[PDB]
């Protein structure tokens, strides 16, 4: 098999400047013909692949010409020039020259923005799920940059790591922010034990976390 | 345009077959060739079998790693084109897309190959105790995926959902949807969840405390 060679990720690229991904490939596909069959497939997160260019630096319909492709039969480079929220995802390089297909590992286009305080909110469990017996506790981190952060979770005060569990989104397409949400599962038994919840969100915007309570 | 439709995904347990399908529109379907490109977070995009046209004798071909296991196969009466996928493996877990080479995908179709049993989501509003931030909680359903809406996909902008967790071969995940303060509870948000798999549709209210 053909083996397409590129890097998982790109250093973030800030809004309005140039990214830059490369491809290699094992073969050259670079045909007698003229035409050099690499392409170039953009997945946005939630999405299908869709094609940006073919034959090495052809833009496929709709494609914006801040795209362009160059390349020779076995190493080639993808160009945005002016990147903009829309573009993050992962770009595939593949060839067409055999079967069978294969595909780069894809690289995951990273934006640089303006660092953003998360916005937090805390919601007790419903009642619904209090009669079905049990009591998950969730906090949103939303729409925050840059990626990492930290929740902690206090339960009368105490801190709490059992029965957490956090789950992060793709960079968004429209601000190039970063949400997460924390999920603390409690059995109804236990969450009548106690009264007040806290979730404490440390991000580098601030030295001190943003806390959100309620009381049971 | 080109539209290209996959369906018959679902769960089936270890040893057990499976067969999908997809339908374009948009082109003339006995023109063109056809393959199955699955994708999965282990091995990332592979292509898996393709055919070629009827002057070719409808040729078929396979990637080494499910030649026995898959057959690829075409109604260009009805402009179809399907997988029958037999013995299969949990590695055989993936998102499975029709893929005319090389210029048009389909949207996929998720084929779980797990022991475990298919589970419904329990789904939970959030609700608070100048914008309002409110959300769903999908809780303990197997296999992936679900998809959650808010409205009926009316509210689209200020939404997220968040990636599932799994714990004790069961899912998790929330959605969030944030709207102006005035708007809630004065119109409705509601959350639609839908779970292929057990055939659950789903909608919640979010209701103020
Ligand atoms: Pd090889």
């Amino acid at each position: 098999d053909i083996v397409m060679t590129q890097a998982a990720f790109s250093n973030p690229v800030t809004l309005g400047t140039s990214a830059s991904i490369s491809c290699r490939s094992s073969k050259s596909l670079l045909h007698s013909d003229g035409i050099t069959y690499l392409y170039w497939y953009l997945q946005k997160p939630g999405q299908s692949p869709h094609l940006l260019i073919y034959h090495l630096s052809n833009l496929a319909s709709g494609v914006p010409d801040r795209f362009s492709s160059s390349g020779s039969g076995t190493d080639f480079t993808l160009r945005i020039s002016r990147v903009e929220a829309e573009d993050v995802g992962i770009y595939y390089c593949a060839h067409n020259v055999e079967l069978p297909r294969t595909f780069g590992g894809g690289t995951k286009l990273e934006i640089k923005r303006a660092d953003a305080a998360p916005t937090v909110s805390i919601f007790p469990p419903s009642s619904e799920q209090l009669t079905s017996g049990g009591a998950s506790v969730v906090c949103f981190l939303n729409n925050f940059y840059p990626k990492d952060i930290n929740v902690k979770w206090k339960i009368d005060g105490s801190e709490r790591q059992n029965g957490v569990l956090n789950s992060w989104t793709d960079q968004d397409s429209k601000d190039s922010t970063y949400s997460m949400s924390s999920t603390l599962t409690l059995t109804k038994d236990e969450y009548e034990r106690h009264n007040s919840y806290t979730c404490e969100a440390t991000h580098k915007t601030s030295t001190s976390p943003i806390v959100k309570s309620f009381n049971r | 345009e080109v539209k290209v439709e996959e369906s018959g995904g679902g769960l089936v347990q270890p040893g057990g077959s499976m067969k999908i399908s997809c339908v374009v529109s948009g082109l003339t379907f006995s023109n063109y060739w056809m393959s199955w490109v699955r994708q999965s977070p282990e091995k990332g995009l592979e292509w898996v079998a393709e055919i070629r046209l009827k002057s070719d004798n409808y040729a078929t071909y396979y990637a080494e790693s499910v030649k026995g296991k898959f057959t690829i196969s075409r109604d260009d009466s009805k402009s179809r084109l399907y997988l029958q996928m037999n013995n299969l493996r949990t590695e055989d877990t993936g998102i499975y897309y029709c893929f005319l080479p090389m210029d048009y995908w389909g949207q996929g179709t998720s084929v779980t190959v797990s022991s475990a049993k298919t589970t419904p989501p329990s789904v939970y509003p959030l609700a608070p105790g100048s914008m309002v931030t409110l959300g769903c909680l999908v809780k303990g359903y197997f296999p992936e995926p679900v998809t959650v809406t808010w409205n009926s996909g009316s509210l689209s902008s200020g939404v997220h959902t968040f990636p599932a967790v799994l714990q004790s071969d069961l899912y998790t995940l929330s959605s969030s949807v944030t709207v102006p303060s005035s708007t809630w509870p004065s119109e409705t948000v509601t959350c639609n969840v839908a779970h292929p798999a057990s055939s659950t549709k789903v909608d919640k209210k979010i209701v103020p405390r």
